[PDB]
């Protein structure tokens, strides 16, 4: 578990050194927490909280013990932005199925696109999502990528012109936080 | 002139004009004696709506007193032979070609305002030369009076003889009685 | 040459003609021999106005010296089928068609200027051949003139009577003569 779950809430750090800096992590735990003779075995669940702080993330999505918010996130949002169950319940289906390992292997969790009128809580059902889930929300303004050039501040600007110190908006978003929730507001005036 | 209208669009406004604001409805209008340069706009509307959207219904509003047989032909074969239904609504008046091509519209679809006209009439087509050429080029229009008639009788409904009796001379026939003939379903009042 | 108005709007500045930017404030003017082409340019205009906003009134002028009766019938019937209350604002010259259009306003809606003159008459419409033929037009031209007269009535609300009786002979009537009648509501207060 500690090779697989490293992999996934931990990007930067490579696989070998990555899984030794978990085993190692969740024994020293053990070493200070225990008061006196509690168990010397580690168990998978001293792993995910070990895990869960090199990643900065509240230890919901890489616990197994989670599954109580998921059973009950579609009836959870209806409280905190109701209307609209058909969009409500659409989300938790995919938010479901990629937790549950029927998820794309290279693709993202969901891909949707919430075309509809202002003042239907369109953006309020993404940053409340994000609250259930406990990942950070990223929010980007496509009115202001209107024009040609303006797409580089996304990926950076290529090596040799002004900007590509920066490495982007986007991706140094997305590196930052590789859990969170991506939001793109105005997505047909880009 | 022609006023120009904006439509709202996610890029950027466009300007147009109130008669291609309406082309993009589907809706076609035919004002004024016909002729083969207006007629061949009428046909050029319908290819292009046809293309667009084959299921959707076209919608021809007719309010011309009048014109040529020859170019009233290219608008009733083009509606025809495009797979789209045209609805036909008479507006103000329908001559007699104007009345063959509001009855030419798909059964169904074919409406008349409650004040508006529909006159009917044979052709007034005529020709002048030797003795020779005359009796040619009359008897051509017969073929053309004859053929009108088995057309109107097909979308009327009515026998050939009822036609050949009602377009002997002239006749006006009001809203409701078009309905009586058989030209139109019912009064456009009600969708 | 028509003025060229600017439009200030968030987007951008815009450049319409004096009409197309009344047209966007429901503003439709009427003027000159009614005519096939005329009438189907207001019939086009009052179709757009119902499908941006059903509920605004909308606003026609008139100033017409009157025109074939044949070509009028296409904006009155138009005016009624279309939801929107079209107001009728008589600025100048109105003859019988012309008239005819401003009692087809709305009720309750309909308005007159105080210097506005206004005059009503029976169709007039001349034909000549054939003895049989004239007689199916006369037979229905004496049709139009019922169906006009039927109309009026119903609209202004005075007896068809007494709306037959006065058509027949040209008559002119002032802007306050024309309340007495019922043809107007009342002219504009400011
Ligand atoms: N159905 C809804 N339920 C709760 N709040 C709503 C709803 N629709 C709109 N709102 C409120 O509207 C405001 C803006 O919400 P937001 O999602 O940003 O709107 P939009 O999707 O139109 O951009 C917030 O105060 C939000 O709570």
């Amino acid at each position: 578990a500690a090779v697989e779950l490293a992999v996934k809430y931990i990007n930067d750090r490579h696989l070998p050194d990555k899984a030794i800096d978990v085993i190692d992590e969740a024994g020293a735990r053990a070493r200070l927490m225990p008061v006196s003779k509690r168990k010397k075995t580690v168990n998978v669940a001293d792993i995910e909280s070990v895990v869960a702080r090199i990643a900065r993330i509240p230890e919901k999505s890489v616990s197994q013990s989670d599954r109580d918010t998921l059973k009950n996130l579609g009836d959870r949002l209806k409280m905190l932005v109701f209307g609209q169950d058909k969009a409500i319940e659409a989300l938790t289906e995919a938010i479901k199925m990629a937790r549950a390992g029927l998820g794309h292997e290279h693709k993202p969790v969901g891909s949707f696109l919430f075309a509809g009128p202002t003042g239907v809580g369109k953006t309020e059902v993404t940053v409340q999502l994000s609250k259930a889930l406990g990942i950070e929300l990223l929010r980007f303004d496509m009115s202001e990528y209107m024009e040609r050039h303006t797409v580089s501040r996304l990926i950076g600007a290529p090596p040799g012109y002004v900007g590509f110190d920066q490495g982007g908006l986007l991706t140094d978003a997305v590196i930052k936080h590789p859990h969170a929730v991506l939001l793109l507001d105005e997505i047909e005036k880009a | 002139l022609v006023p120009m209208v904006i439509e709202q669009t996610s890029r950027g406004e466009r300007s147009f004009d109130i008669y291609s604001r309406l082309l993009k409805e589907r809706v076609i209008f035919l004002t004024g004696q016909v002729e083969d340069h207006m007629a061949n706009l009428i046909v050029a509307q319908m290819l292009f709506l046809e293309a667009e959207n084959p299921e959707k219904d076209i919608y021809l509003y007719i309010n011309s007193p009048g014109g040529v047989i020859t170019a009233g032909m290219s608008i009733y074969d083009t509606m025809q032979f495009i797979k789209p239904d045209v609805s036909t609504i008479c507006m103000g008046q329908a001559a007699s070609m104007g009345a063959f091509l509001l009855t030419a519209g798909a059964k169904g679809k074919r409406f008349c305002l409650p004040n508006s006209r529909v006159m009917i009439h044979q052709p007034l087509g005529g020709y002048q030369g030797q003795a020779t050429d005359i009796e040619i080029h009359a008897r051509e229009i017969l073929k053309v009076k004859g053929r009108m008639n088995e057309l109107m009788a097909l979308h009327t409904g009515q026998s050939l003889e009822q036609i050949e009796r009602d377009t002997e001379r002239d006749r006006f026939l009001s809203a409701p009685e078009a309905v009586e003939y058989g030209l139109v379903d019912s009064i456009l009042t009600h969708r």
